[PDB]
């Protein structure tokens, strides 16, 4: 009924429906596999989880995918299309497999290219329409870089994973410096992603976390006093060590050289400004943002505004696990 | 507005 193709140093095990398996899936949470659904003749992704169950971190990470996934739906949020395992019971029940839509890559280069208002200002307002759904179902990204934002050919955007759930340049202030973080947490990822789109550049760089925040605060501006006491006890000394640095404004920061209908460039300029706040508390919104002139446009309902989704030993686990993946 | 349906990723 299953064939095995052997990947790099691990054998998959997958369904006879599933061919041409190739591995561009790298990473650690699992290795990722782009195989073909003669069952629908289309693209797939095939993702193993070797025995998830194995301690209880990793059969918890696993169990909080799987089940996310299930109850997950959106377009632009990366659609599960079938959990399966090869073992035949409980017993020797010890490999876990996803399959779930492929995407033609990531954001990391088209950023770099240059593309008109219509598909950057559409890509965010995409990225808004699974953020905010993610959000709208407890989950907050929070790990939201441009290396797991896939895209497709036909100008598609989704997401890859939920990150952390309770590269570095693309995280906020609130995660940097270790603080409380909100739901508008991720719109700060945002922001540098379309700044490091204009920038044509990563926006904020740092050879560590702490030349990290330097080059925030240089950049864009130190933070207003009444801030800079939200900060824990050694970081606020740091901050209140270094110099005078009002940063720029967003004219001279994002030049309309960048830009190529002629407002819409300083348009997008004013949704930077609101999306680029260290302060947490006066970071734009999600809703906001599908709401700002330079995103609205491409506004929907159906998509914007979507429903919300859905609601221990290692043995335990291995049960639990299983029992998901024989939900089917 | 006709949303874009092309992508150039090359
Ligand atoms: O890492 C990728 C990935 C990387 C580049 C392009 C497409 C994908 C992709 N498409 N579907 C999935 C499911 C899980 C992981 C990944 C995918």
């Amino acid at each position: 009924n299953f064939y095995s193709v052997e990947i790099g140093d691990s054998t998959f095990t997958v369904l006879k429906r599933y061919q041409n398996l190739k591995p561009i899936g790298s990473g650690a949470q699992g290795i990722v596999c782009a195989a073909y659904d003669a069952i629908l003749e289309r693209n797939v992704a095939i993702k193993k989880l070797s025995r998830p169950f194995q301690n209880q971190t990793h059969a918890k990470r696993a169990y909080r995918e799987l089940v996310l996934m299930k109850c997950v739906n959106h377009k632009n949020i990366i659609g599960l299309l079938n959990v399966f395992t090869p073992q035949k019971s409980l017993e020797e029940f010890q490999d876990v497999y996803i399959v779930m839509e492929l995407m033609d890559a990531n954001l990391c280069q088209v950023i770099q290219m240059e593309l008109d208002h219509e598909r950057m200002s559409y890509l965010l307002y995409q990225m808004l329409c699974g953020i905010k759904h993610l959000h709208s179902a407890g989950i907050i990204h929070r790990d939201l870089k441009p290396s797991n934002i896939v895209v497709k050919s036909d100008c598609t955007l989704k997401i890859l994973d939920f990150g952390l759930a309770r590269t570095r340049y693309y995280r906020a202030p609130e995660v940097i410096l270790g603080m409380g973080y909100k739901e508008n947490v991720d719109i700060w990822s945002v922001g540098c992603i379309m700044g490091e789109m204009i920038k044509g550049g990563v926006l904020f760089p740092g050879t560590d976390h702490i030349d990290q925040w330097n080059k925030v605060i240089e950049q864009l501006g130190t933070p207003c006093p009444e801030f800079m006491k939200k900060l824990q006890p050694t970081v606020r000394t740091y901050v209140e060590n270094r110099p005078k640095y009002a940063g720029y404004s967003f004219e001279k920061l994002f030049p309309d050289v960048l830009f190529p209908n002629k407002l819409k460039a300083s348009q997008a300029r004013d949704l930077l400004s609101k999306m680029l706040v260290i302060d947490a508390s006066k970071r734009i919104s999600v809703d906001e943002a599908l709401q700002h002139p330079y995103i609205n446009v491409w506004y929907d309902p159906s998509e914007a505004e979507a429903p919300p989704p859905k609601i221990h030993t290692i043995e335990e686990w291995k049960e639990l696990i299983y029992k998901e993946v024989m939900d089917l | 507005p006709k949303r874009p349906t092309t992508l150039n990723l090359f």
